[PDB]
């Protein structure tokens, strides 16, 4: 339609054309995480960082709103005719 | 990534002396002299 929205429709094309590998998003240390624990298997002295490793993911937007419960309690409201929500 | 849970932690001399050795000593060589001296020279 306009300049901006070609150049971000060639973007989207390009990401749709690569496949998206399930990736994450984040790469940590995965060898060095690997060694470091079979180090801590035998060794027994690692450091903590060193034992540890990262994966993130992207989740969701929307940053957890609380449930709305969608229903009230089945005292109060009844359906037409008496009768429970489900 | 396998859903390989069992393989995501990995928990698992004298050189010698031959019989031939010996250090030389000034005998049986006929290159040098035959006699072993404290202070003769």
């Amino acid at each position: 339609m306009d300049l901006k929205q070609q150049v971000k429709n060639y973007t989207m094309t390009i990401r749709n054309t690569r496949p998206p590998t399930m990736i994450k998003e984040q790469d940590k240390s995965e060898f060095s995480h690997f060694r470091a624990l079979q180090v801590l298997a035998n060794g027994d002295e690692v450091p903590y960082e060193a034992t540890l490793r990262n994966v993130i993911h992207d989740g969701a937007r929307q940053p957890k709103l609380p449930p709305r419960q969608t229903q009230k309690h089945p005292g109060y409201i009844r359906n037409e005719s008496g009768g429970f929500f489900t | 990534q396998e859903e390989s849970v069992y393989a995501l932690i990995p928990q698992p001399p004298a050189m010698h002396t031959s019989k031939f050795g010996g250090k030389t000593h000034p005998a049986q060589f006929d290159f040098g002299q035959n006699k072993v001296q404290p202070h003769a020279t």
